[PDB]
RNA sequence: AGUGAGAACAAGAAAAACGAGUCGAACCUACUUGAUCAAAAGAGUGGGGAAACCCCGGAAUCACAUAGACUCACUUGGGACCGAGGAUUGCAAUUAUUGGUCGCGCAACGAGGAAUGUCUCGUAGGCGCAGCUCAUCAAACUGUGCCGAUUACGUCCC
RNA sequence: CAUAGGAUAGGCAUUCGUCGAAUUCUUCUCUGCGGGAUUCCUUGU
């Protein structure tokens, strides 16, 4: 951005326990983190005050700490409830937006609760079978 | 257990049109299209068995009914097509369809 | 000397100058005036269910609204749902083929209603929108600003 | 005036004219002042099913088309002029609609 | 008050000649605003040959899909190229066209005849085979490269255009002449 | 590889500022890998060069825009 | 019991609809509101007005 | 991600029923609203039996000196897979009907072996749009327009 | 005479839910029948 490079600048940045290119614009590369994605980093770029035009790896460790609170507590930030990954959690029933290894984790506790109960949809993940409207004759071939 | 931050006790007690606003959209949808239209008589017959003692398997052709809280504790017997699925109703069940539990097909086995 | 008079020509209006310099310099009056009205929810939104993504311009409900004046302009009696297929896309389905969308007429709506507030535009007398006589003024005047070049 | 205006409507290409100029011919003779017989636009309609009955073969189309030939006039007789000019026993085929304007 | 157009307001067809007296009839160096012109230059054998040699590379950039029908895309994508050509000749670049379409293609050539008889090549596919080999490779050198197609459109006309071998066109025109050789 | 650095060392932007100037035929490409910087930044630092009025541009459009010194 | 056509009182689906002229619910024309089915209707085309032109 | 210019073919509501021999409602639609705040909706109010209303039919390719982001990476390419809200069609959505929102994207895929199909000018290719199936659902087919070439104008080799 | 600002026509300046009045028109539009193309003309096979 004909500005020159800082000192601190990493490569890569870690946070939420993900590594993160810093050579990326600074949403691009907090998408990296697992639950983010695009839409959503354009906004915890937003409520942090931080310019979208620089590199992830000029973010300081103050700027990294207020970013990680956007993404673990968005709702204290006024990013809306229909914004957020996981909305009326069932036994939970409160509305939550999932880091990086919390994806993944409920993710395995939702595909179990499918299968402690003998619901059909927890049927076909343990057959390793497609489980919405797919036909699955000709296009399956894993 | 819990199903939408509520336990057996605080399920029970719930209202039907406070139900409605806890569960998940299909499900309140047919909730809304069955407010003026004479309840199965699934329903009815599983309270009958309920007050005796698992209770009696009662059996079943619906398969378009969400299980409701009353319904939790009782054995259905539900028709996939040729026979009766013997499934009694564990309160983590609460929302899905009786069609969920009964699958109309076997898992293909080469 | 590229700003003068062609022969006995004195005056512009819309369509005798570029279309984006128009609205360019429309968005860039908006904001240094101060007096808008940009609604919470342009931070968070998207343009339409077409698009992707959000429309990362921090003035782009002053460009859009800018656009929708001179769309007022021309066209007097357009609505919310003609402004629609103006700024409407060609959304990308994954493996399905791609079909246009009409863009959402909420910030089609915010954007008359801003308009309204500033005088720029009357409701019509029947049909949907129409640019009041200040509107007229304002887009003009404007339009020849542009030809001199004083985009401020 | 009254300004009745008649809608000439038919299938059939040559009894349409055959009417029209017949139903024109009778209005010069009162001189009623009428607006010309004008041609409003013909619509085609298309049915393409397959050909064939079973499922085979080439797959063949045929495309059947049925035009509406389609005209109107203005006179400004009165109500029972306007049916001493519409009274004759036209073609089979050929609809005639009586319609007051304003 | 005729003023004799350049091409896009910049370059002058007042001095074209062909080196090759060979290729003077099939390359024309007629006039014009912008290379799009809309004509029929197919219906007859040889009226392709009649068409602006400026707006044969424009159609020789519309392949592979991406690129069928997008004419006013490929007469912006040769307005930046010719005026690169400027900047890496110093020279009038529709004059570096022309001396690199008269080297482009074989004038030699072998096919099955009856063996693999060598024979020659006419005028009018050494003008055709030219222009598809310039856009051709340049296409390639931009396929998952830095590079801009206006660069490596402008890089294969002027290697040609001086004969030069790095040129994709001049690899090929020599390999085919050199099997022509030794397939006499 | 071809690993580009994404922001200006102090070494190479005084290489921006010198030896660009005197290539002819500067585009954001031949920036790109005669000085090992992304295209974003070399677009950028060529658009900081005609401001200084220390190139020229010859030819603009929305994507390509091509370059040269200036002769004086 | 008379639940005797009860799905067929109902007039929502494929089964309502039926061939004008061949009492069948398999392919019907139901374009310009014709109700004819596909086979029934090439019998019947030059009765109905519709000639193939081209 | 913006912004501009801007097509043609077309479709569109109902019965010896239920309501006020005449008229209504079923169909498509603009426009307002919803809106002191997401889409998707949900509502009013007009109009149209269709050259009369939709409609100055604001299609998409394209375009742009947009001084817009990316910069050669399995990457802001690709969007398969599936998780969680929500809303509409239906008498009924489970073996997600469909749309929309945020996630996932670490799913191959970097231009494709032997083979193989179609095509000679407004054509191929690209691009969308209507109609038809249709309560709800087009990667289909029948039509229509838009952008618009390469090559040959030959031969009996297969 | 854009923050850096190129290329490109020029008797009575121009623009139009402005939901204006008038008063003359068929250039484009629609379309029932009809013209027009025939190797017709020209100079090698
Ligand atoms: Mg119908
Ligand atoms: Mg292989």
């Amino acid at each position: 951005s004909l500005t020159l490079i800082p000192d601190h600048f990493q490569h890569i940045v870690r946070l939420l326990n993900t590594n993160v290119e810093g050579k990326r614009k600074v949403p691009f590369a907090l998408r990296m983190v697992k639950g983010v994605g695009i839409r959503f980093a354009y906004l915890v770029c937003k409520k942090a005050g931080i310019d979208v035009e620089r590199r992830a790896g000029t973010l300081t460790a103050e700027e990294l700490e207020k970013i990680a609170e956007i993404i673990a507590d968005p709702a204290k930030f006024k990013i809306p409830d229909w914004f957020l990954n996981r909305q009326r959690d069932p036994k939970t029933g409160k509305t939550e937006h999932l880091s990086s290894s919390m994806v993944d984790t409920r993710l395995r506790e939702d595909l179990e609760r499918l299968k402690k109960i003998r619901a059909h949809r927890g049927v076909r993940h343990a057959y390793g079978l497609r489980v919405r409207g797919q036909h699955t004759c000709t296009t399956g071939r894993h | 257990f819990t199903y939408r931050g509520l336990e057996i006790d605080p399920l029970l007690a719930l209202s039907e049109e406070e139900f409605r606003a806890l569960v998940h959209a299909r499900a309140r949808r047919n909730m809304n299209r069955h407010v003026d239209r004479r309840p199965p008589v699934l329903l009815k017959r599983l309270r009958e068995a309920k007050k005796h003692v698992k209770p009696k398997a009662v059996k079943t052709h619906l398969r378009d009914v969400v299980i409701t809280p009353e319904m939790v504790g009782s054995v259905v017997a539900i028709y996939n097509g040729h026979q009766f699925n013997a499934v009694e109703i564990k309160g983590e069940m609460i929302g899905h369809y009786l069609g969920e539990f009964s699958m109309s097909y076997r898992p293909v086995l080469h | 000397n590229k700003i003068h008079r062609i022969g006995k020509r004195k005056g512009a209006s819309l369509k005798d100058v570029s279309a984006w310099r128009w609205i360019k310099t429309a968005a860039r009056h908006f904001k240094q005036e101060g007096k808008i009205f940009v609604p919470n929810c342009t931070e968070i939104m998207k343009s339409s269910h077409g698009r992707e993504r959000a429309p990362q311009n921090p003035d782009w409900y002053y460009i859009r609204c800018a656009a929708v004046l001179r769309a007022i302009y021309l066209r007097p009696g357009v609505g919310y749902g003609g402004l629609s297929k103006r700024f409407g896309n060609k959304k990308n389905y994954g493996s399905r083929p791609e079909h246009t969308v009409t863009s959402s007429t909420g910030p089609l709506h915010w954007a008359c209603k801003s308009l309204t507030k500033l005088g720029l535009v009357e409701p019509g007398a029947q049909s949907g929108q129409r640019l009041t006589r200040k509107g007229h003024k304002f887009a003009d005047s404007l339009a020849f600003q542009v030809q001199i070049r004083k985009f401020g | 005036g009254q300004t009745v205006r008649l809608t000439i409507t038919s299938r059939n290409a040559k009894a349409v004219e055959s009417v029209t100029s017949q139903l024109l011919m009778r209005a010069r003779d009162e001189k009623v002042t009428i607006h010309g017989p004008v041609r409003l636009p013909t619509r085609t309609l298309k049915i393409t099913t397959r050909k064939t009955p079973c499922g085979n073969g080439t797959n063949t189309w045929d495309t059947f088309e049925l035009k509406i030939y389609k005209r109107i006039i203005d006179l400004h007789a009165p109500t029972e002029q306007v049916k001493k000019i519409t009274s004759f026993t036209m073609e089979s085929g050929v609809d005639v609609s009586i319609t007051i304007l304003d | 008050s005729s003023k004799t157009p350049k091409l896009f307001n910049k370059w002058s067809f007042e001095g074209l000649e062909t080196s090759e007296l060979a290729l003077r009839d099939h390359i024309s160096t007629t006039a014009a605003y912008v290379p799009h012109t809309s004509g029929r230059w197919q219906k007859r054998r040889f009226h392709k040959a009649r068409m602006p040699i400026v707006e044969r590379l424009a159609n020789g950039l519309m392949f592979k899909g991406r690129g069928n029908g997008r004419k006013l895309q490929a007469a912006r994508l040769l307005k930046h190229t010719l005026e690169i050509i400027h900047l890496l000749t110093d020279e009038n670049p529709l004059q570096v066209v022309v001396d690199a379409v008269s080297k482009g293609a074989p004038r030699e050539d072998s096919t099955r005849v009856g063996r693999r008889q060598a024979v020659d090549v006419s005028p009018m596919r050494r003008v055709n085979e030219a222009i598809y080999q310039m856009c051709k490779g340049a296409r390639e050198a931009a396929f998952r490269n830095l590079k801009s197609m206006p660069e490596c459109l402008a890089d294969e006309i002027v290697n040609a255009s001086k004969g030069s071998s790095n040129s994709y066109a001049i690899k090929k025109k020599d390999e085919v002449e050199r099997v022509a050789k030794a397939n006499r | 590889a071809l690993q580009n650095a994404v922001m200006f060392d102090k070494e190479t932007y005084d290489k921006l500022r010198s030896e660009v100037p005197k290539y002819k035929l500067i585009t954001p490409s031949i920036i790109s890998d005669r000085l090992k910087i992304a295209v974003s930044i070399a677009a950028a630092g060529l658009k900081q060069l005609c401001r200084e009025k220390l190139i020229r541009l010859v030819s603009c459009s929305s994507k390509t825009r091509v370059y040269t010194r200036i002769v004086q | 019991l008379d639940q005797w056509r009860s799905r067929q009182k109902i007039g929502m689906g494929k089964g309502a609809r039926c061939c004008v002229i061949c009492s069948n619910q398999k392919a019907l024309i139901r374009k310009y509101e014709l109700n004819v089915c596909r086979q029934c209707f090439r019998e019947n085309a030059e009765h109905i007005g519709f000639t193939k032109l081209r």
